[PDB]
């Protein structure tokens, strides 16, 4: 009975990563918070003092 | 995880501020202990156990 | 004296265009 909605992943399409700066500076920013999100925390440190 | 031995290797050594002395210089320590000999007494007992 | 008279009135400057230009990126 299974049924799913194709994701639609086709590429890029339009290339504004060659004039569109402005909005590549807003993209990376995104997804780079998005990223730090994610980058999981270390431990076992030396103590610092 | 060997931070173990090489800790209380030094402590007996009264003199040495354990805590205030780093992880690093510590593993080196044991990199050159793990290229030496043991003791005939101490050796020659592991054997036998 | 005058390098930290000049560390404020180059943060104003430094400032205002700085940011002049985050008004042409439309980040949140």
């Amino acid at each position: 009975t299974a049924r799913y909605i194709r994701p639609n992943l086709l590429q890029d399409r339009l290339n504004l990563h060659d004039n569109f700066e402005s909005l590549w500076d807003t993209i990376t920013t995104s997804n780079y918070i998005l990223a730090r999100s994610v980058v999981p925390d270390l431990k076992e440190l030396v103590s610092t003092e | 995880k060997m931070k173990a031995i090489v800790e209380d290797f030094l402590k007996r050594l009264h003199i040495f501020d354990v805590a205030r002395v780093p992880d690093d210089q510590m593993y080196r320590l044991r990199d050159r202990l793990r290229l030496l000999p043991v003791e005939v007494r101490r050796l020659d007992i592991f054997n036998l156990i | 004296q005058l390098l930290e008279v000049l560390k404020t009135k180059e943060e104003h400057q430094k400032e205002i265009q700085y940011e002049i230009l985050q008004k042409t990126i439309p980040t949140f």
